[PDB]
């Protein structure tokens, strides 16, 4: 059967737990279109104790402007495409994770932040959100980072310049980043338009068109359980949905996801029967026309990113594949991308697929362990007073953040 | 699985590390003297040195010529040619008698020849051609191996380009022999059209690129008639050769002399070595003396193969002839050319060793009250009509629901089937009936 999700934990904190050695401690916020999640970065420790608040990206408030469920309690979410392009929203998104995390005393948050963001941001996009970080929250220091290098950050051996593609899929996009001695390749890096959120959200379309009996039964909550616990994605589709047309195969891997019970009741009462189901809604990154969209999905657009490079310079790049995200939870996701690269690297070429010791977590581990090492950097935040002198689409171009373009944006 | 035959049991001389004959051994038994014999001539043949040197088989029917000489093969095995005819095949009515046995003995000298078989194949991933015309053409093959570039040559492109070769098509490529064959459009192209005229094959689970040293087998005759006469030329891919069917044809002995002539310049370089083979020119006897005479220029020739003659034949009339009797039926001009091993008669416990070797190959367990019977009527008519009752008594055993021959069985067959010497008597008696 499903379970059913929590809600309402009491993750109540002090003024701050603020770390001894130097004065700043910051914070390590990770902004992402399915979870926000955020903790102070804990200097002195070699594990981090707690990646608190994890939460789910979406929030309510009442019709009389009375009172904000902005944690985990119809609902929305200040993200389109897993990029934030919100304030109202935003701003109580913000309120509460810091309310949680503690607050010092004054009219600002009181130390440093690095802040989780989209692989290239939109310039506006990171004007309307470090204003509002700098407007409301009044951070004195503040680093722009992406959740895919910070998580490779924390899967490399040393604080060492590397190069790899970063195998990137989190809520509403998956990304392959080429980098090239810890520089992001933005010049030739590619994404498709899809994700677990477009994933879960067929999975949901799927069932409902197979039982109209009970629309109401299921819900995109529930798809999210057997998307993670029971769905997998496939060493070669053709092959995997070809062994699940035979009826014994069949029997004994379709699975009896009951929903809650009060004819052998299931008329209304289903066990929800998914076979080809929990491979289909894995296979949407790999083959995007599941889902009828003509983009190229995650093994032709990681041929087309990887043969734009010299020969001898392809080596060393497909020497680190990373990947990471949301997605890369499912089982076999590693089994499939080495089968999907020996099928395009040439004949006798190594490569080496690497998954995030977290497929998830480590984004916010990786921001956690490059603030640590970074804390008492000048040159790679931007400082408080930089934005009187700088627009808000700025950018300090350190490793695991994005290019940046010698730019203004008018505004009034 | 094969099938056995009638010598299928035969698996070598047989003989010792000293060149005598063990009583039973690679499935022949008795016969020690012509074993030994063929012991010296098996090293004559692994020598090399000598040409045009033969043997004659002789002694009555059913005595094991062929078994020999099939034991000679074997001991050789499939590295040095081995030649059979049958002296009835000199009757062509394409070409002369004297002809076809050049050829034969031409079959009877081979090339060895290696090469490293180098085997591209997968999914064109494209074509593209680079002089202002064709210098070379690039081509990418890709298999769920991996993937490589290859630098085709113009003329392997235009044979890509006769099979009709797109990209997303899948190929092999031989890089020796410049074969090219299409094998299908790659199925990952399968839903290009709902219904397109082609076959989609699966892109191949195996190495884009294969190799073997590979070691070729070839003889002077294959040389010979593929020089002789101008080549069929295109891969079918033509009209012309509708026209002019193939005959066999008098191979002049100057065209001979250039193939000796160029293999000699081949051997030198060492792309090539010889194998001096055997002919085996069964049932001589059945030669004419025309074929016969020309023999006594094939055999002192310094490249003739070794050639190894069989006959069961009395003092009877030279084949052709008309009247002159001589041993074998040989001439006695060519019986002064061969080195004779005699062949016997055996005693009945030889007889029932074959017998017995013949059941056990042919797949018959047989109780010893059967085969002390089979040795018997094998004293009573010949030793093949004893080994021919096996298959059929194991066939009356297996329907009367038994796994192995009893008396009743081979006494029934017996008494069903005749042999050549009771059927004699049976035709004597009714003479005037037949
Ligand atoms: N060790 C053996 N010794 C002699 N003959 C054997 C032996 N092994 C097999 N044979 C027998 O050889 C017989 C057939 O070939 P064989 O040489 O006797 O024919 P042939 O009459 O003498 O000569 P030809 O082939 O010219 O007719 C078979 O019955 C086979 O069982």
């Amino acid at each position: 059967p499903f379970r059913d999700a929590r809600a309402a934990p009491d993750p109540v904190l002090e003024a701050g737990p603020v770390a001894h050695g130097p004065l700043p401690v910051p914070l390590v916020l990770d902004n992402g279109s399915f979870q926000v999640r955020a903790g102070w970065a804990c200097p002195g420790q070699d594990p981090g104790p707690e990646p608190r608040l994890q939460f789910r990206a979406v929030c309510a408030r009442g019709r009389g402007g009375a009172r904000g469920a902005s944690g985990p309690q119809m609902l929305r979410s200040p993200f389109d495409r897993n990029v934030p392009v919100n304030l109202e929203l935003q701003e109580l998104l913000l309120d509460y994770s810091f309310q949680h995390l503690g607050v010092s005393s004054q009219g600002c948050v009181d130390h440093p932040i690095v802040l989780t963001e989209a692989v290239c941001n939109p310039l506006y996009s990171r004007q309307m959100m470090s204003e509002l970080l700098f407007e409301c929250y009044g951070i004195p220091k503040v680093a722009y980072g992406i959740d895919s290098l910070f998580s490779f950050y924390h899967n490399k051996p040393k604080n060492s310049m590397c190069s790899g593609l970063i195998i990137s899929s989190g809520y509403q996009c998956t990304h392959v980043l080429p980098i090239l001695e810890g520089r992001l390749d933005a010049k030739n890096c590619k994404r498709i338009n899809l994700g677990g959120s477009q994933a879960a959200g067929y999975l949901q379309r799927l069932l409902q068109l197979k039982y109209p009996g009970h629309l109401a039964a299921i819900t995109l909550s529930r798809m999210e359980e057997i998307l993670h616990e029971h769905s997998y994605i496939a060493e070669d589709y053709v092959e995997e949905l070809h062994k699940w047309r035979c009826p014994d195969y069949y029997e004994n891997n379709v699975h009896k996801m009951q929903l809650p019970f009060s004819v052998f009741n299931l008329a209304a009462y289903h066990q929800l029967f998914v076979g080809t189901e929990r491979i289909r809604a894995p296979e949407i990154i790999f083959q995007p026309s599941l889902i009828g969209e003509e983009q190229a999905g995650i093994a032709e657009t990681l041929q087309y990113i990887l043969d734009r490079y010299p020969k001898d310079i392809q080596e060393m790049l497909v020497q680190n594949v990373f990947l990471t995200g949301g997605n890369t939870m499912y089982p076999g996701m590693k089994a499939r991308m080495e089968k999907e690269l020996l099928e395009m690297r040439p004949f006798r070429s190594s490569f080496q697929v690497q998954l995030a010791s977290n497929p998830v977590l480590d984004a916010w581990y990786g921001a956690r362990d490059w603030a640590l090492n970074h804390l008492d950097d000048n040159e790679v935040w931007i400082t408080r007073k930089e934005y009187e002198e700088k627009g808000g689409e700025y950018l300090k171009e350190h490793c695991a953040s994005n290019i940046y373009v010698p730019i203004r944006l008018p505004k009034q | 699985t094969q099938r056995i035959a009638s010598h299928s049991h035969v698996k070598g001389l047989g003989l010792d590390e000293s060149g005598l004959a063990k009583q039973a051994a690679s499935g022949l038994v008795g016969q020690e003297n012509a074993r030994e014999a063929c012991g010296v001539i098996v090293e004559l043949i692994k020598s090399k040195k000598m040409a045009g040197r033969a043997v004659l088989l002789a002694g009555p029917p059913g005595t094991g010529k062929t078994a020999l000489a099939l034991a000679i093969a074997q001991e050789l095995g499939s590295k040095v040619p081995f030649c059979p005819m049958v002296g009835s095949e000199v009757y062509s009515t394409e070409i002369k008698k004297t002809e076809v046995l050049m050829e034969n003995f031409r079959r009877a000298i081979g090339l060895r020849i290696k090469e490293t078989k180098e085997v591209y194949e997968g999914e064109v991933t494209e074509l593209t051609p680079c002089g202002k015309t064709i210098s070379h053409v690039i081509i990418g093959l890709k298999t769920a191996k991996g993937t490589k570039q290859l630098k085709l040559d113009p003329s392997i492109f235009e044979s890509l380009q006769k099979e009709r070769v797109e990209a997303g098509d899948v190929i092999y490529i031989e890089a020796n022999s410049g074969a090219v064959k299409r094998q299908g459009r790659c199925d990952t192209y399968a839903t290009e059209f709902d219904l397109e005229a082609e076959e989609y094959v699966p892109l191949p689970k195996g190495d884009v690129h294969k190799k073997k040293e590979i070691i070729q087998d070839v003889t002077l005759h294959d040389l010979d008639v593929a020089n002789a006469r101008p080549q069929g030329g295109q891969d079918i891919l033509s009209m012309m050769g509708q026209l002019m069917k193939p005959k066999k044809t008098e191979i002049t002995d100057k065209l001979r002399g250039e193939i000796n002539k160029v293999v000699n310049k081949y051997i030198d370089q060492g792309i090539a070595e010889l194998v001096p083979g055997v002919l085996f020119v069964d049932e001589v006897h059945m030669l004419d003396i025309e074929c016969f005479t020309y023999l006594h220029r094939a055999l002192e020739s310094s490249i003739a193969p070794i050639v190894i003659f069989a006959s069961n034949r009395g003092n009877c009339v030279i084949r052709g002839t008309e009247d002159i009797t001589s041993p074998h039926g040989i001439p006695l001009d060519l019986l002064d050319r061969v080195m004779i091993i005699r062949t016997m008669l055996y005693t009945p416990q030889e007889m029932k060793q074959i017998i017995k070797i013949r059941a056990q190959t042919e797949g018959i367990n047989i109780s010893e009250e059967a085969l002390n019977h089979l040795g018997e009527i094998g004293t009573k008519t010949t030793l093949r009509y004893s080994v021919q009752l096996l298959t059929p008594a194991n066939l009356l055993a297996k329907i009367n629901g038994k796994d192995s021959i009893e008396k009743e069985h081979v006494e029934e067959i017996s008494e069903l089937f005749y042999d050549a010497k009771s059927s004699a008597k049976i035709l004597a008696d009714q003479q005037d009936k037949y």
